[PDB]
């Protein structure tokens, strides 16, 4: 067991657009939000139609306002990645002591210091030989696969790769983001808002994987999740000192 | 020198030979 | 259950500004539509206004849009009145309405009311 | 229900259709997509839950709302869909894989489709492709859209209409500009002839100053219906939220079933191992060694084949698709 | 949308059966709320949707209309429902109530 | 008749050379051009995302993105 | 091309490779809403033209 501490979580954003207004002979200037990627931009002359064929009285010094950020998507509740840091890990082992004609089941702490205890014996574990970890500095969790891959910090977005889309909770609405949206100028008639985006990098995160830490970590070690620990894992020798009554 | 690398004007001028 | 309450004063000088207190008890504010209702007696009952709990939206009736203004207070369970400028034909018995369904305009809760006297 | 501009019309252009499609997502590992329209489904004229008939956005000047069942809904990717559950603006229904998702109805004679880009891929659990599951294999945790109609997988946020101008409730007659309104409605009017010019008129009134048609705006002020934060309207001047509904069909935790693909025959040899493997479809194999270097590799497998694999004195770890992993250690047998 | 309440009022006895319509100006297909006024109380819900029962309200009123032209009956009148009736539309901004219909014991 | 336009190159900027950080969904045509005796002609269709190092050299280079308008960049001394 | 006159219908099959094209130099399935106004080649859809 290691101790491990929660930066971020990362999966499909969800591009909200939000609808136009128009004074369309005013004038409009650009806002600031605390949305995630708030990206607002004051445009010219469109004249534009919904259906009737008329939506804008005074239709020269034309300006519209543009609006559009990212929110997580209503299927994220699952289906999302939590990046991890890991510190020095810790082992436990699980054994059984039988002496003459008594047995006895025990956990203890592999330290050199700390005993476990079973009703009449005294066992104390560690340290171990050779100091050994299948965990990399960066981890990430995705629905019980731990993967070794370096994910930039909090704050440090890059478009196009995992780690664009940041918020401490699920629930949280500190949700920060910069993915590259970009608005461009609408030449169509009717009405529409028009924009370009790159790719999900969350999506590219698993198009471009790779196999798991549960396939890939040697010593014929698995890897379990809520929280992370390495189950049954073959290395070293350990000194174990029993105190018999 | 320029710390720019690249930028979106033409050079006006030619470098001369070893000048 | 969903309880209301209404705690204001029952003898106001005309072209004062009125403010109305409705408690809430038993739920949450924020995730349930608050309503006032006036009752001239006399008369009919008439729509006031309506905010939303964690969100402070507030739709008005267009006539009385200019003089009503709605806040509501977290902290103490808690959305109140205030009427700017009242009038003789302001006098009326006011309602605080809460509704089992989150926003609906029929209101399944409702306060007992308090009196509004606008006189000199 | 409001109505949206559409990518891909009847014939070959964009139009703006009642049954526009905001966004589709396919999360679900057995195929079920959930599709938002603009449309409301399971409710009737006055919007009392009635599961035989939906309503939709009319093709007129009025602009009210009619309604229709669902004898005459169809969902297509590339053939017919299942259709699943429904309420209000979202759909869900089990496609065939295709590039591209369709919703239409018809209406009789008068047919209409929307047409929204989606690259609708099948995808699977485990580490084998089926086709349709097994009757047999390992129960596996899987996670799927939930036939449940009364679930909550999140919340969208609408807000009230802004001007639905229109042409029809404006007219040119011998130089001056001429309002129509319906029976019992009271259409404002807000243009510029001129100096700056506002009012609530409901009787065929003139207008002073301007002498085009094109130059004013009409809009009935109707606080009957809730409109999504769609990108293909005009918002009202206070955009701010008044209300939520629920997103239904929640991606739910279930158990789902998985093949288990032909157990291999394994010929023993000095410090290695064949295995002699068959797979009508491609599955995994993913081997690792037990010592200080992993060694992994993986590579997905289809037809028969034999793979040599060595294994050392500290082992070798393999596992054969959905099946257990099964873990081989070398003996000191030099000949 | 404006309302004008049927009728202003009615003298009725014990078990008999009294119709209050309900007209609106425009048509509101079928939602709407009916009231019942105690004097000293506050107003409660009897028909939600036109046609709808509150939980708790007697089966023996019965609502209905669509459109422009509403109905309630009330069938089997008793004591304790002597009353004001109050028929209530939701669907524009603000909603909006009638005159009132006073019933009385005869 | 309409055509797409995708989004815009990423440009990070090194000595005597730029790299084009492209992203598109659909495969798309890029082709680049030097502007001095030898062309130098580049033509790649390009789905996803894929950076590609370009060497410029002094008389210039013109890279089409797509339908958009050709932009032309030159390089500097900055050894 | 295949009539249905009834249950008693004719169908006619020749082959052609049908590929699907596009122009300018993006791919794409359905004309978006925005982009480049470019000049490419249709068939006309009123029928009174000569070809
Ligand atoms: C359209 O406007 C007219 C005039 O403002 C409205 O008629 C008034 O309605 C109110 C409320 O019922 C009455 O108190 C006024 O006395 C009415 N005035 C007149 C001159 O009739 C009418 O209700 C409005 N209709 C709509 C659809 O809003
Ligand atoms: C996934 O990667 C493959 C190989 O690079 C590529 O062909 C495919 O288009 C990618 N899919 C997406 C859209 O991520
Ligand atoms: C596996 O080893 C055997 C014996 O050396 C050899 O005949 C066979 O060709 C090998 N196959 C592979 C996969 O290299
Ligand atoms: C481009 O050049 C940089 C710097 O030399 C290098 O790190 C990168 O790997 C190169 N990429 C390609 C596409 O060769």
């Amino acid at each position: 067991t290691p101790s491990t501490n929660k930066e971020y979580v990362t999966c499909r954003f969800h591009t909200v657009i939000p609808s136009p207004q128009v004074k369309c002979c005013g004038s409009l200037e650009c806002k600031a939000s605390s949305k995630a990627d708030y990206t607002c931009r004051v445009f010219g002359g469109v004249y534009p139609f919904m259906w009737g064929g008329a939506q804008c009285f005074c239709d020269s010094e034309n300006t519209q306002l543009s609006e559009a950020y990212v929110e997580f998507a209503p299927d994220c509740t699952i289906d999302h990645a939590v990046a991890l840091k890991v510190h020095t890990a810790a082992l436990k082992v699980g054994l059984r002591i039988v002496y003459g004609n008594t047995t006895a089941h025990l956990d203890t702490f592999v330290n050199g210091v700390t005993p476990g205890s079973s009703r009449d014996l005294k066992v104390i574990a560690g340290p171990i030989s050779a100091a050994f970890s299948p965990f990399d500095h960066k981890v990430v969790i995705r629905k019980g696969l731990v993967y070794n891959y370096d994910f930039p910090e909090y704050g440090a977005m890059k478009p196009g790769a995992f780690g664009d889309i940041q918020a401490s909770s699920l629930d949280a609405t500190d949700i920060v983001a910069r993915t590259d949206i970009r608005l461009l100028k609408p030449s169509v008639k009717n009405i529409h808002v028009p924009y370009t985006q790159a790719v999900s990098g969350y999506e590219m995160w698993k198009n471009n994987s790779g196999r798991p830490l549960q396939e890939t970590a040697p010593f014929g070690c698995k890897i379990e999740v809520e929280p992370l620990r390495a189950s049954n894992c073959a290395y070293g020798h350990i000194p174990i000192s029993i105190d018999i009554p | 020198p320029p710390a720019d690398h690249i930028i979106g004007e033409p050079h006006k001028v030619d470098q001369e030979f070893q000048a | 259950q969903v309880q209301l309450q209404e705690s204001g004063p029952g003898l106001v000088k005309p072209s004062e500004t009125l403010s109305l207190t409705c408690a809430v008890s038993g739920d949450s504010i924020s995730n349930n539509y608050w309503t006032w209702i006036r009752h001239f007696p006399g008369k009919g009952l008439e729509w006031i206004g309506r905010i939303y709990g964690d969100a402070g939206s507030t739709d008005y009736n267009p006539s009385l849009k200019s003089r009503v203004t709605i806040s509501m207070d977290l902290s103490k369970n808690q959305f109140s009145l205030d009427l700017t400028s009242v009038t003789v034909a302001d006098t009326a018995l006011y309602y605080c309405a809460s509704r089992t369904t989150v926003a609906d305009n029929w209101f399944d809760v409702w306060g007992p009311g308090v009196l509004v006297t606008v006189s000199s | 229900p409001y109505l949206g501009f559409c990518p891909y019309c009847r014939h070959s252009a964009p139009c703006f259709s009642p049954i526009k499609i905001e966004n589709v997502w396919d999360e679900s590992d057995d195929g079920s997509i959930r599709i938002q329209v603009s449309a409301q489904f399971g409710y009737n004229q006055a919007g009392t839950a009635d599961v035989t008939k939906f309503r939709y956005m009319s093709f007129d000047h009025d602009h009210d709302i009619k309604e229709d069942s669902m004898d005459k809904i169809a969902i297509s990717t590339s053939g017919p869909c299942r259709r699943l559950g429904h309420k209000g603006y979202f759909l869900l229904a089990q496609c065939p894989p295709g590039d591209s998702v369709t919703v239409s109805i018809t209406s009789g004679a008068s047919e209409n489709s929307c047409t929204v880009e989606k690259k609708i891929r099948r995808k699977f659990v485990g580490r084998e492709e089926y086709l349709f599951p097994p009757v047999h294999g390992k129960l596996v945790k899987c996670h799927v859209y939930d036939h449940l109609k009364e679930t909550s997988a999140g919340y969208i946020t609408m807000h009230r209409p802004g001007p639905h101008a229109y042409k029809s409730y404006l007219e040119e007659a011998s130089g001056e500009v001429y309002i129509k309104p319906p029976s019992g409605k009271n259409v404002t009017y807000e243009c510029k002839c001129g100096d700056y010019s506002t009012g609530i008129v409901s009787t065929r009134t003139k207008m002073n100053g301007c002498t085009k048609a094109k130059q004013c705006i009409a809009y009935k002020s109707d606080q009957t219906k809730w409109v999504f934060n769609s990108p293909d309207l005009i918002r009202h001047t206070d955009h701010s939220v008044q209300g939520k509904l629920h997103i239904p069909f929640r991606l739910t935790p279930t158990v789902c079933p998985v093949p288990l693909a032909h157990t291999p025959t394994v010929t023993k040899w000095f410090k290695g191992i064949t295995l002699h493997l068959t797979a009508t479809r491609p599955t995994l194999l993913t081997t690792r060694k037990l010592g200080l270097r992993a060694d992994a590799t993986a590579e997905w497998i289809t037809g028969t084949t034999s793979r040599n694999f060595s294994v050392g004195r500290e082992g070798l770890e393999y596992v054969w698709g959905n099946h257990e992993p099964v873990r081989v250690w070398a003996q000191e047998s030099a000949p | 949308i404006q309302m004008t309440q049927s009728p202003s009022s009615l003298s009725a006895s014990v078990g008999d059966t009294v119709t209050i319509t309900c007209r609106a100006t425009q048509s509101i297909s079928s939602l709407l709320a009916w009231y019942q006024y105690k004097p000293g109380k506050a107003p409660k819900l009897l028909i939600y949707q036109a046609s709808s029962l509150h939980i708790g309200v007697p089966s023996r009123f019965s609502g209905s209309g669509s459109g422009t032209d509403f109905t309630l009956t009330i069938s089997s009148l008793q004591s304790e429902d002597f009353a004001t009736y109050y028929c209530q539309q939701h669907d524009s901004r603000p909603w909006t109530f009638g005159q009132g219909t006073k019933v009385d014991i005869k």
